[PDB]
Parts: C-alpha cells; structure tokens; sequence
C-alpha cells in the first residue's frame, strides 16, 4: 500500500 | 555471458530501446552486461540499471501478492504452494543478482555521494524485496542487511547531499517505507517522513524551478504515505 | 518437455493462477504442457491457451512496432536492427510454437465445429501475426496461409453456428482485420464486417440475456472497425 | 488500429 521511490532519481 | 561479445555504448543503446519497448527482462539483461563491462556508471547509467531491474521485480512482487493471497485463502493440492514458490524463486534470483552486481564490483568503486547513495540505497530495496517474501530462519539476518545499507545510505546523504536532493528523498522514503511494512516500526516511518518532508521543504527556495519539480515529487509521495499511515 | 513431468490437471490449475497473476508466460508454458499431454482440449481450456499466447504475442508485437518505428524514422549504427531483429525473431517463434500445437495435433482431432473454427481462427490469426513482420520471399506465402486457415473456418462456421456465436464473430472479425491491414483488401474487409454484423442483428431476439451480452460485445468490435475504416 | 477479437470467445 505505503508508496517507494520511483526507479530514476535526479 | 550472453551481453560479453556485446560493445558497451551498443548495450547501453539498447537498454534505453527496450525501456522505449517496455521490455524491461531485456533492458536489465542489457545494463547487466553493461555493468559486466567493469567501467563505472553514469548518473544517466544508474538510472537505466534501476529502471530496469525495479520493472522486472515489480512484475515478480505483483505476481507473489496474487499468489501468496490465494494461498493464504486456501488455508483458512500442492499447485497454488507450487507456483507461489517458484515465482518467489524467481524473484530472489532477480534480487541476488542486483545483489551481486552492487557487491561486484559497483559499490566498492563509487567514491561520490551521488553513486555510492543511489547504490546504498539499491541494495537496500533489494534486501527489502527479499525480506518481503522471507520466513525462515534468515528473515532476521535479511531485514539487518537492508536496514544496514539504508543507514549507512543515509549516514553519507545526510553529510553530503541537501535536503531536496531527489535521491537522498528517494532514500528516505523508501527507508521510512522499509520501517513501516518490514521493520515493524510504524512511528519510526512516521518520524522519519515527517523530518524528511519538513526538512526539504525549508530547502525549496534554493532550488531552480526544474529542481523544485524534481524534489516536490518525491515529497509528494512522502506526504501521500503520511496521510495512508496516520 | 519442462513440463512432461506435471499432471494435466494441475498444469491447467496453475495456467489459471498465472493468469490470475498476469503471468501470461508462464500461462502460456502450462498450456502448451497440457496439449502436449495429447488429449483434447474443453472449450474452458481452448480459452485458456488463446488468452495466454495472445496476450505473450501482444507484448511482442507491441514492441516490435516501437522498435520498426523507431528504425523507420533512423532511415529517413546497427543497433536499432539488430534488436528489432531480436523481437521480431522471439515473436516469430511463438507463432511457430502455436503454429505447432495446431498442427501436432490440435486440429486434426478437432471434429466439433466450436473447436475446429476456433483452431482454425487461430491458425490464421497466427499466420497473420507472422505477416505482420514479413518481408522477404516468404511474405506471400504467409499471407496465402492465413488467408486459407480464416476460409475453411468461415466456411465451417457459416455451415455449422449460427450468426450470433461468438467464435463465428470473433473468426470474421478477425478476417475482415486480415483483410484489410495484411491484404491490402479494404473492400472486402468492409464487406465482410457489414455483413456479419447485420446477419448477427437479425439473430439476436433467439439469445438469452447472458449470450446477448457475448455477442453484441463483438459485434461493437465490428462496429468500432467499420468507423474506423469509413 | 483495427481491433481484433478477444482471445477467450464464447
Ligand atoms: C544524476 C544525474 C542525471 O540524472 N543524469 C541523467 C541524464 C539524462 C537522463 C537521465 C535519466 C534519468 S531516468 C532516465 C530513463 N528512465 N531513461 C534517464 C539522467
Ligand atoms: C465454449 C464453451 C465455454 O466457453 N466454456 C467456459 C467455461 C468456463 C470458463 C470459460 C472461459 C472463457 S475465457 C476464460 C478465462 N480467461 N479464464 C474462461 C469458458
């Protein structure tokens, strides 16, 4: 349920 | 090793092809044999590596949520136990293998805050997706070693990085979700979101309106779990 | 055969899980494990196997428009070709291996009209997987077996179901679909979808409310087409 | 473009 991170970062 | 016989720039070609194809089982083929080259990555590289990998086991996490529920209905033949296994086979190969490749060689030789945090943190997602389907005797040892490379993730990005930069934000949310949803630790997340949010928001002002676009995205996602967890 | 060692039963079974998991290669390996178990597919099953190559061929040939786009635009290094290549050579082997099952030995134990159209539906459509990608001096060749594979079907179905059944539906909507994007006939795709749409209209006050529902759902496929294409 | 039949019939 909880949302993460997208993949790319900058 | 299948990508061996394979120049780099024409590997990195194609894993951004297949990212354009949505064949994400080929791009992580192409950006492993890419890391297999032994050259550090580009920011640009990194990414590609992530995108890639984060596609291909969230199809495997996605699958196991499916089977393990049906599983778990059936218990309140063998073949639903027989298949949950084997994807979650599956996805632990996919997750030793980022694993290992972080472990040789792209760890040891990232010396700048932007590499060696964005590959702490990578294996510390991956040490979660394994703790998610973990229940032996090396549940414990697994959610240490995720918690271990978040901390030390964190150590560093705290000492070098601003508040906003987007993958110290990253870092921190996918740690408070770590907290939440392996850990056991709900006020943990709660606190850890809280102080990133607050933290990046007093940041904002120095930041051009493309980087401000950047981090208030990822401090979109923080504040979306706070409402979720409280 | 990988699979030679699992119980049909429970190769269906776990066929159903994975699509339940929106696993469809995985649905797809299963099935092609129960056809070769050598016994005759049920109408549950025959839609088991459709749904799960269908659906492993999409993503293919997905990507392989992205990918010929992509290599349109370049002609206006090698490696846009050479993935392309890669694609277009994974999906012409899963038409082959459905191409296979057909003809060892699906179709020629295939007396009922529901699962001979519906086998022979899948050879053309199939064929007309591989024509999509054709070139060379097989091109014609290709075109010509789908063609042929879509007439006995319709030549059966017109015999043996009435207007409204879904597989004689789905069988000319298909064809009207050859004819017009693979034989360069829009008349003739036209044509036929007009006609089997009217002919399915005027059998609909025989069809229970469920079977309604079956069938007016493909004819608004009919529909959407002859829209599209007038 | 054209849409072509669902894979399950019946
Ligand atoms: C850290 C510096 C950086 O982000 N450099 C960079 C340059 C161009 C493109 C990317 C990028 C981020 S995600 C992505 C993709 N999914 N293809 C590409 C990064
Ligand atoms: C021809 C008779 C028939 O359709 N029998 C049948 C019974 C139960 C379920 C199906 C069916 C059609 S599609 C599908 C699936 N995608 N699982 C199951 C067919």
């Amino acid at each position: 349920r909880s949302h993460s991170s997208p993949a790319s970062l900058q | 090793g299948a990508m061996g016989s394979m120049e780099r720039a024409s590997l990195i070609q194609k894993a951004k092809l297949a990212e354009q194809a949505e064949r994400y089982e080929d791009m992580a083929a192409f950006m492993k044999g890419a890391v297999e080259k032994g050259e550090e990555l580009s920011c640009e590289e990194r990414n590609l590596l992530s995108v890639a990998y984060k596609n291909v086991v969230g199809g495997q996490r996605a699958a196991w949520r499916v089977l393990s529920s049906i599983e778990q209905k059936s218990n309140e033949g063998p073949e639903v136990r027989e298949y949950r296994e084997k994807v979650e086979t599956e996805l632990q190969g996919v997750c030793d293998t980022v694993l290992g490749l972080l472990d040789s060689h792209l760890i040891k030789e990232a010396g700048d805050a932007e590499s060696r945090v964005f590959y702490l943190k990578m294996k510390g997602d991956y040490y979660r997706y394994l703790a998610e389907v973990a229940t032996g005797d090396d549940k414990k040892r697994i959610i240490d070693s995720a918690r271990s490379a978040y901390q030390e993730a964190m150590d560093i990005s705290k000492k070098e990085m601003p508040p906003t930069n987007p993958i110290r934000l990253g870092l921190a949310l996918n740690f408070s979700v770590f907290h939440y949803e392996i850990a056991n630790s709900p006020e943990e997340a709660i606190s850890l979101a809280k102080t990133t949010f607050d933290e990046a928001m007093a940041d904002l002002h120095t930041l051009s309106e493309d980087s401000y676009k950047d981090s208030t995205l990822i401090m979109q996602l923080l504040r979306d779990n706070l409402t979720l967890w409280t």
